[PDB]
DNA sequence: CAGTCATCACCAA
DNA sequence: GGTAGACGCGGACATCAAGCCCGCCGTGAAGGTGATGACTG
């Protein structure tokens, strides 16, 4: 018996694109018709400021290329000086159905792959998961840059079955923490609707809406498109800042990467902050990756023994191979 | 040599013989190119030089298959022919072999660096654009004939397309400018005629046999 | 062992935004909510050829017309009405904290041993000497750059916002506040502290930072003029483009903020001719010179990994150095 | 004891 | 609900210096042919 040589499992917790609007607060709950926050392109004298190579360093242009400026030109997203409130709003789909592949080539090892994670389900369901989704939902992990010294965070979700709306909640998002996952009543209230979409019990559509106060006029931070392959001349442009038709935007990737920061229970580390749900737990922007393969903790190696040779991990290991199957993602050799 | 894939190896140790000497038609006739270097009794003499005519001659039945083409043809007031297309394999390595040395090569490439020193003499280089790729087999093409020895799977297809096919949208909209200054229909595909017209109105009527019919359908 | 980090990213702190202009009466500072803005207006002018001449077309008729005919411009202007004569200028502040952990690295050791070096730092002296100097530069008005060259009274009002509403004000004399000195008083220290707790990650700090500069009636002020560039235009038609925001002339923010960093006083060649901008190869660039060479081995990028790498700590005035540093910015990587 | 069905090495810039 | 008949000339359009660094670019499947070898009815 061998694992096949190709696994396809498709993404659940499915979120879209989220755009940016600015208002002021006590009209944050008639904040439906806020103006976007736009995209500008500025261009900008500056100053040499790097470091300097000793491989062709001649001092007739090394030396005299720091007393010259520097002409970049970048681009920025800022509040009006009106206003002094970001609105952040997408949606969420929560599917289901999360241990079934959607592409294989044996029989029995699907066979043996749905046995095991109903073995999983049917002793303790998705709410261990579905309440850390909760808790990345409840603060506003999602807003990266933004939330950074924001004075007031509010969140609020709402549950939507047609037109109208069935179920709302409000939240505190700077009281709940980022390295903590104690809750209270009101979100478990937000895990069972998550839970119960990830079994496939029930439909799951929410809408986010966060506000966060962080002044007049100042600097928001959307995301920064990846340009790749370029071949150009001296930086015609150098930071094009990602928007939708004429309001500025969050990549989806981006925010179910901060909906996914779940994995503490990884080894060296467990106490120092939840990290995305890798397989091979790398946080690429610290330069180092938990779970090594040599540490036999990564998904490849705990996948293999629970599936095939009836070698069960530990719960809290459990919790990491299923968070990598609601992620998605090619496991096959 | 199409034929048996796990068995097209002797067949490059039969056909060495075209490299080196002119004897390649010593091993089948003309055996006395095959007897003072083979080395061999007058049973294995006789055994490669009637085995080495089965190539060349017939090696099976003639037919066709079901996956084949076979498209019918109507006659002049009669019935039809049917038709079994084939796959010209030396017609494909000819021009396979002529346009590598027309898109690359030393003349088409030195050439093409003498304009990139801008200072070129007349030398003629070839560029074929937008062209289409085929691959025969996958990954692995030596079950078909050769396909291996510079063809790889990769027969190079001429583009024949048609003009009108990769046009642009139509904005004539109430504009100050897109209503009143639209009455000249700036489009794309009028400079080179432009260019033509202009590099084409500087010649004399020194050799006037030809350039006198061109503007007629301008 | 223990090279640096090919990667480095260091987050800003003291982000200002952007400060927009606007004009009225002295003594209506109080008042001063709801004052019309500067508006940048469009001249055509018509001077005179005051330019230098080349000589590769040298003939005695060519150069000649060209200096007796005239010369024709257009330029951008921004005045002071015919009724006002004081310039108000705005913007809001936000201190961060949170000074020397990375953004991003790559070398996880060398984080640590950053961070060791950095909470090293604030410990045994604490913000304070770099708050106070960011206090000046906030006290007196170095953000208005040349609209405070010959002004009349200069007037800085400080609000600090931990709400809706203010719940701290100041209110300072920008003359009396030099450009050449850190002298203190009762009052400045208390915005040193503040911006010291901000810093430090002990608190909120947002401020609200409004100045008045009396110039006169109906003169020229100077908003921020921006580089339209990497075009390569027909006729030269913009000679000068004034910066603005929705119908309001303005300095851009960070030419605010590089008024703000006016801090370094420790580069080797003086300290009585007065303040630079703290950056690395610390260089005034409208003067074309660069204090702080990498020769004489004082610069940052020297100082960081020598203090950092090699446990080799600088004099402590280049540690408030280093620090205002990190406080900035950057991109810091392989050599 | 003879067809037929899954596997098996044979090649290969 | 009135035609009527015309719209100017000349002249000129700025010069200077400068344009960033660092890491990285995914995996699985896409072969026909005889030749015994095992099955064999």
């Amino acid at each position: 018996l061998s694992t096949a040589s190709v696994l396809a499992f498709e993404r659940k917790l499915d979120p879209s694109d989220a755009l940016m609007s600015a208002g002021a607060w006590a009209q944050r709950d008639a904040s439906q018709e806020w103006p976007a926050v736009t995209v500008r392109e500025k261009s900008v004298r500056g100053t040499i400021s790097n470091r300097l190579k000793t491989k062709d360093r001649d001092p007739a242009k090394l030396d005299a290329s720091i007393q010259s400026p520097n002409l970049q030109t970048v681009d920025v997203a800022n509040l009006p000086s009106d206003a002094d409130t970001l609105k952040v709003r997408f949606t969420l789909r929560v599917l289901g159905g999360a241990g079934t592949p959607s592409a294989c080539n044996d029989a029995a090892y699907r066979d043996k792959l749905l046995q095991t994670v109903a073995t999983y389900v049917n002793d303790q369901g998705f709410a261990e998961l579905a309440r850390r989704y909760a808790h990345n939902l409840a603060n506003a992990r999602f807003l990266w840059r933004n939330r950074v010294g924001a004075e007031a965070v509010e969140v609020r979700i709402n549950h939507i079955r047609q037109g109208e709306v069935a179920r709302a909640w409000r939240f505190d998002a700077l009281a709940i923490g980022l390295r903590d996952f104690k809750a209270d009543a009101e979100l478990d209230a937000l895990a069972e609707l998550i839970a119960s979409g990830l079994s496939g019990s029930g439909h799951v559509l929410l809408e986010v809406v966060a506000f966060a106060r962080i002044g007049d006029g100042q600097e928001v931070f959307p995301s920064q498109e990846l340009i790749l392959d370029k071949g150009d001349k001296k930086g015609q442009k150098s930071k094009t800042l990602y928007s939708v038709r004429d309001a500025a935007a969050i990549h989806s990737q981006k925010i179910g990467n901060a909906l996914r920061t779940i994995d503490t229970w990884y080894p060296d580390e467990d106490g120092l902050g939840p990290i995305a749900v890798e397989p091979y737990g790398s946080v690429t922007s610290q330069g180092k990756a938990y779970r090594q393969p040599k540490q036999k903790l990564d998904f490849y190696t705990l996948l293999d023994n629970w599936v095939l040779r009836d070698e069960a991990p530990a719960v809290e290991q459990q919790h990491y191979v299923i968070a990598n199957l609601i992620r998605g993602g090619v496991f096959g050799e | 040599v199409v034929g048996n894939a796990a068995a097209l190896d002797v067949f490059k140790f039969l056909s060495l013989q075209y490299q080196g000497k002119n004897l390649l038609n010593w091993l089948t006739e003309d055996s006395a190119e095959a007897l003072q270097a083979l080395s061999d009794n007058a049973e294995q003499a006789r055994e490669w030089r009637q085995a080495f005519i089965g190539i060349t001659t017939v090696k099976g039945a003639p037919a066709s298959h079901s996956l084949a083409k076979q498209l019918y043809f109507p006659l002049p007031g009669s019935g039809y022919h049917l038709l079994a297309p084939l796959f010209p394999t030396s017609l494909v390595h000819h021009v396979h072999a002529l346009l590598r040395e027309a898109r690359f090569g030393d003349a088409a490439k030195a050439a093409r660096e003498a304009r990139s020193r801008q200072e070129s003499w007349p030398h003629g280089f070839s560029e074929y654009p937008n062209l289409a790729i085929q691959k025969f087999g996958g990954t692995k093409p030596q079950n078909i004939s050769q396909l291996n020895n510079e063809r790889r799977g990769e027969n190079w297809l001429l583009p024949s397309l048609p003009p009108n096919w990769q046009r642009q949208n139509v904005n004539a909209p109430m504009r100050h400018s897109s209503v009143f200054e639209h009455d000249f229909g700036r489009t794309p595909e009028v400079s080179r005629l432009t260019r033509t017209l202009q590099r084409f109105l500087a010649k004399t009527v020194h050799n006037n046999l030809a350039i006198r019919q061109r503007r007629a359908q301008l």
